[PDB]
C-alpha cells in the first residue's frame, strides 16, 4: 500500500514537469515493492521519454514478466525497441500484445506503422484498418492510413477523406493535441495555411519541451566578427550529407564559400556512408563535424556555440534524422531554414526562411511562422551540372529528325561523332545527327538483344539501361560516366512516332484533380501517352483504374521502374515535356527533368510546395510554361504537343537556358547566398530583431 | 530503385 | 514466327546444360522480335541461375512492361531481388504478383519465405496456409511451413505432420528433385540416416553444378611440404569470423597454431564486421583473405590454390553465407568439415568431418559420406576461458548458503572481499559468502531498484542486468568486464527456495515428447521451476498452453527474454542443472551452460546433433549425466533436484572440471587437431585415399 | 536480444 502512494507521487511530479523527482519516487516504490508492474512500466515510459531507451528497456521486462496479459506493456516496450532501431524486436512486442488483447487497437496501428516504414503498404492499410475497426475515433490510425492510399493513389471517397481530416485536425489543435498529420505531410490536404503553420508550431514545441528538462541557460552570442578575423561563421547542420536529394542538391555549395569572408562548418547528423556525397562535403567544408557521434543535444548544442557560428542553417525541419532540439537550444544568433524543407517551421527558435519572391510573395508572409529571406531568383538549387555534365551536349540518331527517340551523351561525344563520315549538325549550341546506316544498326541491335556495351571506333558504348553493371557509381551519380551512352525510347516501351508526357515524382503527389486534368490533355493530344514511375509499383493497379474510369486506355499510360540517379535524369531526354503535380511539385525531380532540356507544365498553388516548380522556371525564363488556372494547364500542355514548331522553341529554349540563366549555376548561387547572410548579419549586428529580406 | 536504393526526402518519427 | 522457333533452341540447348549457346539464342530470338515477354523471361531465368543477378533484372524488367498480367515474372523477379539483399524490393514483385493473380500458390509463398527471414513467422504461417489452400500438392510451402510451426512450438497434428514430412521427401528423393527439407533442419524430423544423408548429398550436387559450367580443370596439388619449408598450410574457410558462434567457440584456435609446422590462412567469406572477433582472427592467422571481395567462385578456388593449401577447412557446411562450391572446385588435396555444421555434407568433394568417438561411433559411419576424422576427447570447443575469465570464480551473499541465488563475479572480485570484514570461505577451489550486512543490504536495493551501478569501498558494482549502459563491448563478448558484477534470481523473478531447470536453447529444438519429459521432471520435484528463453517471445503461448495440458500451472515455467552474449552465460550461475534438448542437443549452448558450472543432463540419440551434449559431458567426466533412455533422464533430472548432498557433488565436479578437464582447454584442443592434421597428411603424402582416423 | 541482436547458426538460402 505504501508502494501504491509512492507510486501516486511519482506520477503528480511526472504531470508537474519534475521528471528527476518523478524517477526518484518511482525507483522508492520499487525498493519497497520490487514485483510492482505498474511503477515499471511507468518509470519505462518516463525513462522512453528523456531518451534513456536502454535503461526504458529493462523497466518494461520487468513488467512483462510480472504482468504476463500486460499487452500494454509489450506495445510500449515496441514503441522503446523501434526508436532503438530494432524493427524486428518491435514487431514481436507488437505481435505478442495483439495476441495477449485481440481488441488492442494500439498495438495493430504500431504493427500498422512497422509494415508502413518496411514499405508495405498493403499490409499497413490492412493493420489500420482493423485498429479502427477496433477503435472508430483513432485519430492517429485515421492519418496514418490516409498518408498510406495518398502513396498508392488509393481515392476511394476522397473527398469525405480530406474532410475528415481537417475535422480531426481542428478538434486536435482546439484541445492541445499533437496533431496527427505530420507537418512534412500537411501540404498534401486542403487544410488551411493557419493549420498547417499550427501543426507545425507544435512540432517545434515538442523540441521546446525536450531541451527544457536540460535547464541549460540562454547562449552568449558573438556580437561582431572580430574572433573570426572578420568572417562570417556559417553552419550547415543536416542528417543528409551522404547519398540523399540534399546532398544532390548543394553539395558544391560548402567549397564554393568565399574563405576571406566566411568559414564553412557543416554539422552531420548521420553517420558516414562512404559515398562521394559524404567525402565532397568532409573535403570542401572548412571544418567538419560528426554530431551523429554526440547523440545529447545539451554536448552537440555546446560544440556548435564553441564553434562561434554566427548563422545556423537548419536543412531538416520536419524530415528523417532531424534533430530540432538544437536549434532550439539557440546556439546561434540567427537560424535560418532552407532548402531541405519545404515549409515553416512554425517555431520561434526560427529566424529565417530562405525563399525566394516566386515561391513565397510577400502577400504570403502569414503562412510562415519565420520572416522571409529572398534569394534573387529562385531559392531552389541542384548539383546538375557538376554531377551530370555528359548531359550538357546530345547527339541523335536518325532512324528514318528527332531530338529524343535515339540519344547520346558522353564527355567523349565530340570525338567519337569526329571519327564518323556523314554527320549532319542540325542548328538549334547545335544537334549533331547520326543517320541509319552501319554504325546506327549496331546501336539498335544492342539495346535489342540488351547488350551491355560495344565498341564502335574504340570509343565505348554502353546501354543506358546497364549503368549499374558498367560502372556503379555513375548509375549513382558519385562519379561522372567514362563511356558513351545510348538511351532510347525503345528501352521503356515508349512510342516512336507520338508525344510523350512525363512525371518522374512519387505517386502521393498525385490527386483526383489531377489525374483528370491530365486525361483531359491526353484526350485533346491522339498521339500522346502518360510516362509514370513504379513509386510504389503498388499504386500502378490503382492509376490505371482511376485512368480507365476517365476513358483512358491502358496503352495512354507508360509505367518504368525507379531508376539509379544518372538514368532517371538521363532519361528526361526522352520526354516531349513534363506535367508538374499542382498539389505538391516536383522540386529535385523539376530539376532534374529542366537538366534533361524537358520542358515542365506548373500551376502554382499557395503553399511553398506547391509554387517551387514555378520559381524554377521563372528563374529559366521560362514564364509561358506557368498556368494560372487547370484550362490554362491543359491549353499550355496541348499547344506543346500539338503545335511541333512551338513545341521546339521552347525545347530549344529549356535547353539553352539550363546553361545560360542562374539555375543551375552553383558559383553564382553561393555568391547571392553569402549576400543574403550578409545582410541578416549586418541587421543583427546593428541590435534588430529579424525582419523580412526582401530586396 | 530495384536491386538497389533510392534516397528520398521524408518525414521524421512521431 | 522465327522469334518462336529461335525461342524453342535456345529452351533445347538449356536442357542440354549448354548455358552460353541457350544465352545466345535467347538474345537472337530478341533481335528479330524485341517485344518477346517469353524471350526475356526465359533468359531471365537463365542469367538468374549464372548468378548475373543485375543482367536477369534488366531481362525481368522487359517481361513485366510486356506483359502487365505475367505475375510469373514478377515472382521470378521478386526471387532475383530476394537473392540481391533487396528485401523491400522483393516483397513489392511479390506483393504485385499476387494482385495480378491472388490464385498465385507460388506468389503466396515467396510471400510467406520473405516474412519467415524477416522474423514475423505469424505472417509466414499465414502467407503459407493461403499457398497451400490454393495448391494442397505444393512440398516447398508445407516443409517450409512446418519449419515456422517447429519454430514457435506449435505442436498441432505433430505426428501426422511429421509423417508427412517424411512422406514428401521420400518421393522426392525418388523423382529425382531437391528436396523441400533443408539439410540443416533434417535433424528436427525423424527421417532415416540414409534420408539425411541422400538430401545433403542433394545439396552437394547443387554446388557441382554450379562449378561445372566454370569449365574448370582439376587442380594440381602439392604432394609434399617442401615448398612450404616442412609447413603444412591450413585454410579455414568461414562465412563467421566476427560475431557469430563460430568466433565465440574457435577465434584462439589460429594463433595458437604452431608456427614452426603449420602456416595458417583463414578465408573470410563475410565483409569485416567492426567486431573485436574479427580484429582477433585477422590479428593472428598467418594469413587472412577476405573473400567476400571476390564474388566469382573461379577466382575465389584459384586463390586457395595459389596459397598452397593442404587441409581446407569447411566451417559452414549448410549454413548461412557458405560458399561449397569453392570446396566442389577442390582446390585443396584434403578437405574436412569442422565444428560449424553439425551433420554430414554428403558430398564427394569433402574428404573429412572432424568429429570423436562419442559424438560419432564407428557404429554409425553410414550415416556420413565423409571418413571419420576422431579428436581425442570432444571435437567440440568453446572460448569461454578467453572471453569470459571472470566468471572462473565466484563469491555468494547469504541473504538469510546457497551457491546460486546472489552471485558476484569480476577480475578484482578477491580485492573486493578483501576490503570487506566478516567473509566466510565455504570449502567445496573455494567459494567465499558475504554475510547479510550493511553492504549486502546495498547490493539488493540496487536490483530492487533498477540501478545500473554502485561504489563499495572504492569497487565498481555493476548490476548483471544493464551491462549494455556499462559496457556495450562487455555486454557482447569483445572485451572483458572490468568491473565486479552482481547476478541474481530476482533480476529474472526466479524463486528463491526452488530447484532451477533451466535450457537456454531456441525454442525449435522442444518437441512433445520432450516437454512431456521435463513435465514429468517438474510433477516430481514440487519445489522446482523449468526455466527458458523466449526464443522467440511467439513460442512462449504455445509452450505454456502444452505445459498446461500436461497439468502445470502457468508458475512451474519463467521465461526470460534472450540476453546479450555476457549475461546469457552469466545468469548460468543462477540455475541447479541444465535439461538439454533430445532431439537436438545445445552445441554452443551446452558450453556456455557447462561454464557457468551448471550440470546438464542429456539423452544422446544417434544423429550428430542429438550427441554433442553427451560428448562435452565425457570430455569434462561426469558419465553420470548421459542418459540411455527417458526414464534414465527424468531420473537423474530428479535426483540432481531432490539429492542435495548429490547436487552439491555433481555441481562442484562441474565447477572443477571445465578448468582441469580438456573441455575449454584451447591450447590443448589446438594441439590436438595439429596431430590429426598430420595423421590426414602423412595418410594422402603416402598415395592412399582417405580413410577412418578413429586411433 | 531485444535491443540489439543475437547472432545464430541458421540454414543458408535454397
Ligand atoms: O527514377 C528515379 C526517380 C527519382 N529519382 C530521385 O529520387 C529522389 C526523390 O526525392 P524526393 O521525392 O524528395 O524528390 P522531390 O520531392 O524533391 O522532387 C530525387 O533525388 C530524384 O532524383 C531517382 O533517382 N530515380
Ligand atoms: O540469451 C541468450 C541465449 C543464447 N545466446 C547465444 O545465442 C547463440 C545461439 O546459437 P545457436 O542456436 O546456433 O546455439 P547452438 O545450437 O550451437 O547451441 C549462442 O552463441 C548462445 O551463446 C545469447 O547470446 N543469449
Amino acid at each position: 500500500t505504501h508502494a501504491d502512494s509512492l507510486n501516486n507521487l511519482a506520477n503528480i511530479k511526472r504531470e508537474q514537469g519534475n521528471i528527476e523527482e518523478a524517477v526518484r519516487l518511482y525507483r522508492k516504490a520499487l525498493e519497497v515493492f520490487p514485483e510492482f508492474a505498474a511503477a515499471h512500466s511507468n518509470l519505462a515510459s518516463v525513462l522512453q521519454q528523456q531518451g534513456k531507451l536502454q535503461e526504458a528497456l529493462m523497466h518494461y521486462k520487468e513488467a512483462i514478466r510480472i504482468s504476463p496479459t500486460f499487452a500494454d506493456a509489450y506495445s510500449n516496450m515496441g514503441n522503446t525497441l523501434k526508436e532503438m532501431q530494432d524493427v524486428q524486436g518491435a514487431l514481436q512486442c507488437y505481435t505478442r500484445a495483439i495476441q495477449i488483447n485481440p481488441a488492442f487497437a494500439d498495438a495493430h496501428s504500431n504493427l500498422a506503422s512497422i509494415h508502413k516504414d518496411s514499405g508495405n503498404i498493403p499490409e499497413a492499410i490492412a493493420s489500420y484498418r482493423t485498429a479502427l475497426k477496433l477503435k472508430p475515433d483513432f485519430p492517429d490510425a485515421y492519418c496514418n492510413l490516409a498518408h498510406c492510399l495518398q502513396i498508392v493513389c488509393d481515392w476511394t471517397d476522397y473527398d469525405e477523406r480530406m474532410k475528415k481530416l481537417v475535422s480531426i485536425v481542428a478538434d486536435q489543435l482546439e484541445k492541445n493535441r499533437l496533431p496527427s498529420v505530420h507537418p512534412h505531410h500537411s501540404m498534401l490536404y486542403p487544410l488551411s495555411h493557419g493549420f498547417r503553420k499550427a501543426i507545425a508550431e507544435r512540432h517545434g514545441n515538442l523540441c521546446l519541451d525536450k531541451i527544457n528538462v536540460l535547464h541549460k541557460p540562454p547562449y552568449e552570442h558573438p556580437k561582431d566578427l572580430k574572433l573570426s578575423d572578420g568572417r562570417l561563421r556559417v553552419g550547415y547542420v543536416s542528417s543528409d550529407f551522404g547519398n540523399h536529394p540534399t546532398s544532390h542538391l548543394m553539395q558544391s555549395i560548402p567549397g564554393m564559400h568565399n574563405p576571406d569572408k566566411f568559414e564553412v562548418f557543416c554539422y552531420a547528423l548521420s553517420p558516414d556512408d562512404g559515398t562521394n556525397f559524404r567525402v565532397k562535403v568532409m573535403a570542401e567544408a572548412n571544418h567538419f563535424i560528426d554530431l551523429s557521434q554526440i547523440p545529447c543535444n545539451g554536448k552537440a548544442a555546446d560544440r556548435i556555440h564553441q564553434d562561434g557560428i554566427h548563422i545556423l542553417v537548419n536543412m531538416n525541419g520536419y524530415t528523417k534524422g532531424a534533430r530540432n532540439e538544437l536549434f532550439a537550444l539557440r546556439p546561434a544568433p540567427i537560424q535560418a531554414m532552407w532548402l531541405g524543407y519545404p515549409g515553416t517551421s512554425g517555431a520561434l527558435f526560427m529566424d529565417y526562411i530562405i525563399t525566394d519572391q516566386e515561391t513565397s510573395p510577400a502577400e504570403v508572409a502569414e503562412q510562415y511562422s519565420e520572416k522571409l529571406a529572398y534569394m534573387p531568383h529562385t531559392f531552389f538549387i541542384g548539383d546538375h551540372a557538376n554531377m551530370f555534365p555528359h548531359l550538357k551536349k546530345k547527339a541523335v540518331i536518325d532512324f528514318k529528325i528527332y531530338d529524343n527517340r535515339i540519344v547520346l551523351n558522353g564527355i567523349d561525344l565530340k570525338a567519337f561523332l569526329d571519327s564518323l563520315p556523314d554527320v549532319k549538325i542540325v542548328k538549334m549550341l547545335n544537334m549533331p545527327v547520326i543517320p541509319m546506316n552501319t554504325i546506327a544498326e549496331a546501336v539498335i541491335e544492342m539495346i535489342n538483344r540488351g547488350q551491355i556495351q560495344i565498341t564502335i571506333n574504340g570509343f565505348s558504348i554502353s546501354n543506358g539501361l546497364a549503368t549499374t553493371q558498367i560502372n556503379n557509381k555513375a548509375a549513382t551519380g558519385e562519379e561522372v560516366p567514362r563511356t558513351i551512352i545510348v538511351t532510347t525510347r525503345s528501352q521503356y516501351g515508349l512510342p516512336e512516332d507520338a508525344i510523350v508526357y512525363c512525371n518522374f515524382n512519387q505517386l502521393y503527389k498525385i490527386d483526383p484533380s489531377t489525374l483528370q486534368m491530365w486525361a483531359n490533355i491526353l484526350k485533346r493530344v491522339p498521339n500522346s501517352v502518360l510516362w509514370l514511375l513504379r513509386f510504389p509499383a503498388v499504386g500502378e493497379p490503382n492509376i490505371q483504374q482511376y485512368a480507365q474510369n476517365m476513358g483512358l486506355p491502358q496503352n495512354r499510360i507508360i509505367f518504368s521502374p525507379v531508376a539509379p540517379k544518372e538514368e532517371h535524369v538521363r532519361r528526361g531526354q526522352l520526354a516531349d515535356v513534363c506535367l508538374d503535380t499542382p498539389l505538391c511539385n516536383g522540386h529535385t525531380t523539376g530539376m532534374d527533368v529542366l537538366w534533361a532540356g524537358t520542358p515542365m507544365v506548373t500551376m502554382p498553388g499557395e503553399t511553398l510546395a506547391s509554387r517551387v516548380a514555378a520559381s524554377q522556371l521563372t528563374c529559366l525564363g521560362c514564364l509561358e510554361l506557368i498556368a494560372k488556372n487547370r484550362q490554362e494547364y491543359e491549353d499550355i500542355a496541348v499547344k506543346l504537343g500539338t503545335d511541333l514548331e512551338y513545341l521546339k522553341k521552347v525545347r530549344g529554349k529549356v535547353w539553352k537556358q539550363r546553361i545560360s540563366s542562374p539555375l543551375f549555376n552553383t558559383k553564382q548561387y553561393t555568391m547571392e547566398l553569402e549576400r543574403l547572410y550578409l545582410q541578416m548579419w549586418e541587421h543583427y549586428a546593428a541590435g534588430n530583431k529579424p525582419d523580412h529580406m526582401i530586396k | 530503385y530495384p536491386g538497389g536504393s533510392t534516397p528520398v526526402s521524408s518525414a521524421n518519427m512521431m
